[PDB]
């Protein structure tokens, strides 16, 4: 079984691409929403983003973590540029409900949605 | 075979460099665009007279979906979903339905004349030449609501009109 | 160039971008198709449908349609073999119910013993 | 058309190209509708007596394709194809 | 209709990304998603301008991969209508140059002249544009008695009115100054960013699809493409003007060139009947059955062919089970593979002659979408 | 030649008329129902019952090519008369 | 000569000596390249092959329209991408046995 | 058989089939199946490790020059492991030939990035990284071409259904367009079109 | 009850949902949003217009296709009001104009308006109709607006018991009045405490209300968030603004709480503050 | 119908007032013909 990673030998490398990419991520926030116009504190901001890195956690399979390593830093250069626009970053966020909760019976009276 | 282009040289003979400078220097081929233009100026202009002067078609434009019906007869479809079979945005909807009678029959047959890119499949596919593209183009309709057609607003728009249909058809039922 | 490779499992739900609601609720069917009973022929056979179970399909209140919230009700995925089948379905997340493959069972039919003499394998008619 | 002499004078001296001849507003040669009734002919078939579609399946001609090397002192490197002979000017006036 | 995010050192460049896919519709998926006769229309328009000649690749896919030859009077007749479509694109790309450069008039002339073309196309069939009419099999449902009259008027007509236009331009001395030193293409360049058709002609190798590998009867007519020296825009412009002409000549040649044959092949499995067969036949109407709700099955395999549309190499790529449904089609699309090197042939210039650019390489931005 | 529900509207040649309970009928408010108002099975009885002399006959439509493909229908059911599933005309038997 | 009908490729003047010390770079950089293959054989035989047209030919348009690659100086750049590609086979070794194989049921068409 | 069916030439068949057989001997690393159709048309099929020295070898050799590059796409095909299938398409300019280079791979080990090589070949490579998720380690730029940027899910696999799974309306709650899950006016209905009966004799593939 | 009033599915988007709302108004402010979080639940909304179709064009397509209906009403027959209710789940009544016109004055509309609709609602049978009303309207001084007010809520309590008359505070958002007018200024000083609610907790409690039964009979009154002096909020105002008689009464006038009656706490939602939404919307400044 | 006008100016309608009665001497519609002069006025023929 020969199988060529991207990056990786060990998850050291793993974390050290991913702590640097936070880091990038955390100087990349103000701005962004300094030059947008937006509309959201930053404390919330900031906490949706390490939300949606606490997310995906659940991985230990190295190739997968070079690859969403390389998806974060595309959409980091085009969030850092003027690429995308007001509607994509909102669309990152979730202001517009959806409203579904997770309980039994609030499903059960809505119907059908096991 | 081929048959290029710029292949020449600005010719070193004293009159057709001085006649390219006297164009340099002196405004010539403009001027003769403006005499071109002007001689378009001088023409009767080829317009339409839109509300009272209607362009020119063939006996086989693709317009209002109508439906046929037999001589003193009933509805000319049958609901063989043959039109819904082809249609290539699937605006075709048909549910169907026997009568009292026996002969068999419809129950929905609705047209969206949103997703409607006007082919011709139907009228090709139909066995019957039930529903036929029809001759008028006029529908500039105000609401999102209008613009679904039911099976009876085509049984209207099929009898508020059979004698040109007829006649496109009559003239060319030989082609097709 | 014979790099690091490790021999494990995958993990393409966190890539493929369907939201997990979508994941960890809806489940998929691998089968093969039965013969449409009416004709009888089975070159629809051979292949491994894998789908998805239905879900709600209300009413549209003006036309009498059967609108539906599931971009997922219309896939389905023809496969050869039922090994590569489950392999893809664990491979991409979601769950999945094995139906195993059901060939017609070969017969002895015969004419001679549609004409028979003493046993009561008859044609009666003909 | 349907214009003066004096300026259909102007016209052509600002552009000797007898615009007068040919104008783009189409007069005598409108194709003339309602035309006779059209039968077409069919081609070659219908043909009774010999038409065996067993012969023209060209659906059923359709070959599996041929295998060379898998996973499972000799004259040769020629190229796919014999190497393309370059064209020629076109009498019909190039350039130059 | 595009995204562009240039960055530019002053009143000049320095790159330009060309963000593309603003015009994305599914159409590959929705053709895995269907038959071959009902998604023949997709094929029809995710190029728009050209019409015909896009219908004629698929159909001579279809036959390529059937192994089914029309009769010689729908080749013919195909070849007319892909010297209209061929005229027809030509004409409308160098009147959106001409627009979007500037010089208001010269576009309205020609779409007068696309108008009388226009409705050609009403008599043929009966659409505006998307006339679908190219049945794999051959044409379906031939031209009505009075129309290769009508196309010998235009091509009087129409020959004495691009005459007149090269009197307009063409020696316009500043559309000359503002296309000439603008759009520099190496030949390792054009091969090796994979360009199509047009830009091959204008820069350097003589190269023709439709006469290295004749695909129709294309090889029974004397034209001569032109070619390109300098391998410049102003140079690719009289190469365009110069294939409009040779299209004047094939319309000329394939009139006086014509068999009446038939319309179809005679195969009734693959083309459906006609309605007095249909109306008193037996394997005719059950064939019209379930030709039209099945569709013809196919033989397995996986086919490939290229036609010249006039933006350059129209490549389709089928691959099919056997069945009814195509398993996968796609497209080379020569809008995209000239919009693939823009940096490199924009790396020295500004802005409007950017916006030449994008002009002298005919775009539709339908077509680049795949 | 329509019936009048107690909701008040017109009925179709489709059983399909509204309860009273619907918001339906006040989204019809201000724009008119428009149904064909020439029925079908009217146009049955309207047409006489036509009497050959032969016994397997035909059936076309009016016209070559022009309508629905031939069909031959029977006429064995002494009292019953043969009925074209395409047209709806019928058809007897005279010895 | 004057003005070929490329665009970014002015004519040389001295096609022939040119020609000949590229081909017999190409001899020297196939000498690198070791014996037992058959691409030794091939690129060995065109070679010849070719140089055995130009050096019976002085000429300039019959050594055009006897030689393949019209015109004249494509044939030069494309002894110059075959020195190239000798570059880059040095290394890489096109000719040894293959590597591992697809699983087998992969090329195979119809599903 | 000689009317209204397209006859063949034998002689380019024999042509492509000795240079398909030259090519396979003297690159024997990583030729596993040289194949031509019978329109002669050839395919050569490739491990993916071989990819730059294949094609450096393929764009100059003097006996194959092939400077024209196309397409490039993976076509998804389950039942595999390896997946998608990366499809190099060449033209010769001196030869006037098409040659498919199929080099096969999986989801998530990338090939070798053939812009090195080939000019044409960067945004056909963005498109496939965009549309599938093939990855191409030693490349300059990767990013999403021909997809909205907050969109995701690779949507040309087979995994992702026909209509996406997000759907943009504006609302004047947020006075802003907002996307929700996606609510369909109709079903795209599911005509089951593939008919039995076998229409192809010579392509049985052999049972179990 | 009939079918397709009963919900169905998930929401949005022509997902049949359940109540179908005639609505009084909706061209102006609150029945604007009420209408658009409606659509976002996806309830068809029957909603009779006076003025020129264009407004009601711009507000038309919130709905998917051919939900919401536009008709006509008037303020003078009982025949066009009913016809517009004659088939009707839930009916809302939000009218009112501030400054008095030629036709109509603070009277007779907030009087004569309800007692029509009323009659003909409860002739026909309507549920859970929601009238709203301005906070602390009295029979008390300073506001032939309040006190008219004060005669409508009594009519609507009086007649037709079980109606949910609701008010909310004076609400801000991006078409504010009295923030407008904070903008739209020149000065004068005065003192008046004061708490502001913004415009989206308001109307998603009125359609949670609206959408959850068995909370009916009961006034409702919203509250805002901060309570304190009006002067301080207008320097808030200049100073995120960067910049330097009848509505400046009736904003002076009174503001306070009221222990009688439940607000926001027997809702479930959340509410939104003065300073996050004050910063959003206190855009159009100098740069 | 005139033929002395190019091909594009032969058919054109004069439209009357308030044939419906909507007051169409101004505001005139199109639509407002019956079929077969809608076959004549598209160009579609050459008789009346
Ligand atoms: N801070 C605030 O503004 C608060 C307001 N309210 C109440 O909320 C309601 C809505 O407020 P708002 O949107 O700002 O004001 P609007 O004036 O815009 O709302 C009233 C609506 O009814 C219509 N209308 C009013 N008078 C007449 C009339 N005589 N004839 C016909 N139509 C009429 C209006 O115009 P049109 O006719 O064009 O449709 C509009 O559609 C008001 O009743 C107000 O008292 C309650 C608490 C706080
Ligand atoms: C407006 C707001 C801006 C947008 C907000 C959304 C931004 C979306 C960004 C998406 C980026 C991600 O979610 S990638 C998340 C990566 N998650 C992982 O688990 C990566 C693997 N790493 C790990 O498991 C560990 O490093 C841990 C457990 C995460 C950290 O361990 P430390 O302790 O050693
Ligand atoms: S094809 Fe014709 S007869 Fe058949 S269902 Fe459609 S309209 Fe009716
Ligand atoms: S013309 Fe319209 S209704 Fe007919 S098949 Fe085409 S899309 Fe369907
Ligand atoms: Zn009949």
């Amino acid at each position: 079984t020969s199988v060529k990673p991207i990056f990786s030998r060990d998850m050291n490398e793993a974390k050290r691409r991913v702590r640097e990419l936070y880091r990038a991520w955390y100087r990349e926030v103000p701005n962004t929403v300094h030059l947008f116009q937006l509309d959201i504190s930053v404390k919330q901001g900031r906490d949706k983003v390490r939300e949606m890195f606490k997310k995906n956690a659940h991985v230990t399979d190295p190739r997968v973590v070079d690859l969403l390593v390389i998806k974060g830093k595309m959409e980091l250069e085009e969030t850092i540029n003027v690429w995308k626009q007001r509607t994509h970053v909102m669309r990152f966020f979730h202001e517009t409900e959806a409203p579904r909760p997770k309980d039994f019976l609030s499903k059960f009276y809505v119907g059908h949605d096991p | 075979t081929y048959k290029y282009v710029n292949l020449r040289e600005p010719s070193m003979d004293m009159k057709s460099v001085t006649d390219r400078a006297a164009q340099t220097l002196l405004w010539t081929e403009l001027i003769r665009g403006l005499g071109m233009t002007l001689s378009y100026l001088f023409r009767e202009p080829a317009t339409i007279n839109y509300p009272f002067e209607k362009g020119p078609l063939s006996p086989r434009f693709r317009g209002e979906h109508a439906l046929r019906r037999y001589p003193s007869g009933e509805e000319r479809c049958i609901a063989c979903k043959l039109c819904e079979a082809v249609c290539p945005a699937q605006a075709i909807t048909i549910e169907a339905e026997p009568r009292a009678d026996g002969s068999r029959r419809t129950t929905r047959y609705d047209i969206d004349m949103t997703k409607c890119i006007y082919c011709g499949f139907c009228q090709e596919a139909c066995p019957v030449d039930a529903i036929v593209e029809g001759p008028n183009f006029e529908f500039s309709t105000e609401t999102h609501e209008e613009l679904l057609y039911n099976k009876e607003k085509l049984l209207n728009n099929g009898d508020k009109w059979e004698a040109e249909i007829a006649a496109n058809i009559q003239a060319d039922y030989l082609y097709r | 160039t014979q790099l690091i490779t490790v021999d494990e499992k995958l993990d393409i739900t966190t890539l493929t971008g369907v939201p997990e609601e979508h994941i960890k609720t809806r489940k998929a069917r691998i089968f093969v198709p039965a013969r449409n009973n009416m004709q009888s022929g089975v070159n629809n056979t051979k292949k491994w449908k894998m789908e998805f179970d239905t879900r709600e399909r209300w009413e549209n209140p003006l036309m009498g349609w059967a609108s539906t919230a599931d971009p997922l009700s219309n896939l389905v995925l023809t496969f050869s073999t039922k090994e590569d089948a489950i392999a893809f379905a664990e491979k991409n997340g979601w769950s999945y119910d094995v139906e195993e493959r059901k060939v017609p069972k070969p017969k002895s039919k015969s004419y001679g013993a549609n004409f028979s003499w003493n046993k009561r394998t008859r044609v009666s008619t003909k | 058309a349907s214009a003066t002499r004096l300026i259909q004078g102007l016209r052509n001296w600002a552009s000797g190209r007898d615009l007068q001849a040919k104008l783009q507003l189409r007069y005598q040669e409108i194709s003339k509708r309602t035309q006779p009734p059209p039968k077409l002919p069919v081609g070659p078939s219908h043909r009774l007596s010999n038409n065996y579609y067993c012969a023209r399946d060209g659906r059923r001609e359709a070959m599996p394709p041929s295998i060379v090397m898998s996973s499972q002192s000799e004259k040769k490197a020629v190229s796919p194809a014999p190497p393309i002979k370059r064209w020629e000017l076109s009498q019909d006036e190039p350039y130059l | 209709v595009l995204r562009l995010v240039m960055e530019l050192s002053g009143e000049m460049v320095r790159k330009c990304d060309p963000h593309i896919g603003l015009l994305h519709r599914g159409t590959e998926k929705l053709i895995e998603y269907k038959t071959y006769l009902q998604a023949l229309p997709y094929f029809d328009r995710l190029d728009y301008v050209s019409m015909m000649c896009n219908e004629q690749a698929y159909s001579l896919a279809v036959e390529k991969l059937l192994n089914i030859q029309p009769p010689p009077r729908a080749q013919w007749i195909r070849v007319l209508f892909g010297e209209i479509t061929r005229l027809l694109n030509h004409i409308m790309a160098v009147t959106t140059h001409a627009l979007d450069i500037g010089a208001m008039t010269p576009f309205f002339w020609m779409f007068e002249e696309r108008e009388k073309m226009f409705e050609f196309y009403e008599r043929v069939s009966g659409a505006r544009m998307h006339a679908a009419y190219v049945r794999p099999g051959g044409v379906h449902q031939d031209l009505p008695l009075g129309l290769m009259d009508d196309i010998y008027e235009f091509s009087k007509n129409f020959s004495l009115r691009i005459d007149e236009l090269e009197e307009m331009l063409t020696n316009n001395r500043i559309w000359r100054n503002r296309t000439v030193d603008i759009g520099v293409v190496t030949a390792e360049d054009a091969l090796n960013y994979g360009f199509s058709g047009v830009m091959l002609r204008g820069s350097g190798i003589q190269w023709d699809l439709r006469k290295t590998q004749p695909y129709d009867v294309y090889d029974q007519v004397e034209f001569d493409v032109p070619i390109g020296s300098r391998g410049d825009c102003y140079d690719r412009y009289l190469c365009r003007v110069e294939e409009m002409r040779q299209s004047i000549r094939i319309i000329s040649q394939c009139l006086n060139k014509m068999p009446p044959g038939e319309i179809k092949v005679d195969d009734a499995k693959v083309s459906p009947p006609k309605r007095a067969e249909m109306k008193t036949s037996m394997e005719s109407l059950i064939h019209h059955f379930k030709l039209y709700t099945e569709g013809y099955q196919v033989p397995p395999g996986a086919t490939y062919t290229a036609i010249e549309a006039p933006k350059g190499e129209f490549g389709v790529y089928l691959v099919s089970d056997g069945s009814s449904r195509p398993y996968r089609c796609k497209i080379k699309a020569p809008g995209f593979a000239h919009l693939a090197g823009l940096d490199k042939m924009s790396k020295g210039h500004m802005l409007a002659d950017v916006v030449a650019i994008i002009g002298t390489q005919d775009i539709v931005f339908g077509e680049v979408d795949r | 030649g329509v019936r009048t529900s107690p909701t008040g509207e017109k009925v179709t040649h489709t059983g399909q008329v509204y309860d009273d309970e619907d918001y339906r009928r006040v989204r019809f408010v201000g724009r008119q129902k428009e149904v064909n108002e020439n029925f079908a099975i009217d146009l049955i009885a309207e047409q006489p019952v036509s009497q050959v002399g032969s016994r397997v006959i035909s059936c076309d439509g009016g016209g070559g090519a022009l309508g629905h493909p031939r069909v031959y229908i029977n006429l064995d059911k002494e009292t019953k008369t043969g009925t074209c599933g395409y047209c709806g005309l019928q058809f007897r038997q005279q010895h | 000569k004057k003005t070929t009908g490329l665009v970014g490729l002015a004519v040389c003047e001295t096609p022939h000596e040119r020609l000949k010390i590229l081909y017999t770079k190409i001899l020297d950089v196939l000498g690198h390249i070791p014996k037992n293959a058959a691409y030794r054989k091939y690129t060995e035989q065109i070679t010849n092959e070719k140089l055995s047209i130009v050096k019976a030919e002085p000429d300039v348009k019959k050594l055009e329209e006897q030689l393949q690659g019209g015109q004249i100086e494509e044939v030069i750049l494309q002894a110059e991408n075959e020195l190239s590609l000798a570059r880059k086979m040095i290394q890489w070794k096109p000719w040894e046995p293959l590597v591992e194989e697809p699983p087998a049921s992969q090329w195979k068409w119809p599903i | 058989t000689r009317p209204t069916v397209r006859p063949r030439n034998d002689v380019a068949h024999k042509q492509l089939s000795a240079f398909g057989e030259y090519v396979a001997e003297i690159l024997p690393k990583y030729v596993q199946q040289v194949q031509v159709s019978c329109f002669s048309e050839l395919e050569i099929c490739i491990h993916p490790d071989g990819v730059i020295p294949v094609l450096t070898f393929l764009r100059d050799h003097s006996n194959a020059q092939f400077k024209s590059l196309a397409d490039l796409t993976a076509v998804d095909i389950p039942t595999r492991q390896n997946r998608f299938e990366i499809v190099y398409n060449l033209l010769s300019l001196r030869f006037n030939s098409r040659i498919r280079v199929k080099t096969y791979t999986d989801e998530l080990t990338p090939v070798e990035s053939s812009v090195s090589v080939y000019k044409a070949a960067n945004w056909y490579e963005r498109e496939i990284w965009d549309m599938f998720g093939v990855f191409f380690a030693n490349h300059p730029d990767l990013r999403r071409i021909l997809t909205d940027y907050g969109f995701e899910g690779h949507p040309f696999r087979k995994d992702f259904p026909l209509s996406g799974y997000v759907e943009l309306r504006y609302d004047d709650e947020v006075k802003r367009v907002v996307a929700e899950p996606v609510e369909l006016a109709q079903e795209f209905r599911k005509f089951d079109l593939n008919s039995p009966w076998e229409a192809f004799p010579a392509y049985r593939q052999p049972p179990e | 009850l009939h079918h397709a009033v009963i919900p169905h599915g998930k929401g949005g988007r022509s997902s049949v949902s359940g109540i179908v709302a005639t609505v009084f108004g909706a061209t102006g402010f609150l029945g604007r949003y009420l209408v658009n979080h409606l659509g976002r639940m996806g309830s068809q909304v029957i909603v009779p217009y006076r003025c020129e179709p264009y407004d009601t064009m711009h507000l038309r397509p919130m709905g998917d296709l051919g939900q919401i209906i536009f008709m006509d009403w008037n303020g003078r027959d009982k025949d066009s009001i009913r016809r517009a209710v004659e088939h009707s789940n839930v009916v809302i009544n939000l009218v009112g104009r501030e400054w008095e016109t030629k036709n109509f004055d603070f009277e007779d509309v907030f009087v004569k308006i309800p007692q029509a609709i009323a009659q003909v609602s409860k002739e026909a049978g309507v549920e859970k109709f929601i009238h709203i009303s301005h906070l602390n309207a009295d029979i008390k001084s300073s506001s032939k607006y309040l006190r008219n007010k004060a005669v409508g809520e009594k009519e609507v309590r009086e007649t037709f018991p079980e109606a949910t008359i609701i008010k909310p505070a004076d609400i801000f958002g991006r078409e504010d009045r009295f923030l407008n007018y904070f903008a739209n200024i020149r000065s004068l000083g005065k003192k008046t405490v004061k708490q502001p609610v913004y415009i989206v907790d308001v109307t998603k409690g009125i359609i949670n209300a609206i959408k959850d039964p068995d909370a009916r009979g009961k006034t409702f009154a919203f509250v805002g968030p901060n309570r304190y002096l009006l002067f301080d909020l207008v320097q808030y105002v200049f100073a995120v603004a960067h910049r330097p008689r009848d509505k400046v009464e009736r904003i002076h006038t009174t503001d306070r709480t009221l222990p009688h009656l439940p607000g926001l706490e027997d809702l479930g939602v959340q509410a939104t503050p003065l300073e996050l939404k004050a910063i959003e919307v206190l855009r159009r400044h100098r740069t | 119908e005139d033929n002395k006008q190019f091909f594009g100016r032969h058919r054109w309608v004069i439209y009357t007032t308030e044939m419906n009665g909507k007051n169409t001497f101004w505001d005139v519609d199109g639509s407002m013909v019956p079929p077969e002069w809608h076959r004549w006025l598209h160009c579609m023929t050459d008789d009346p």
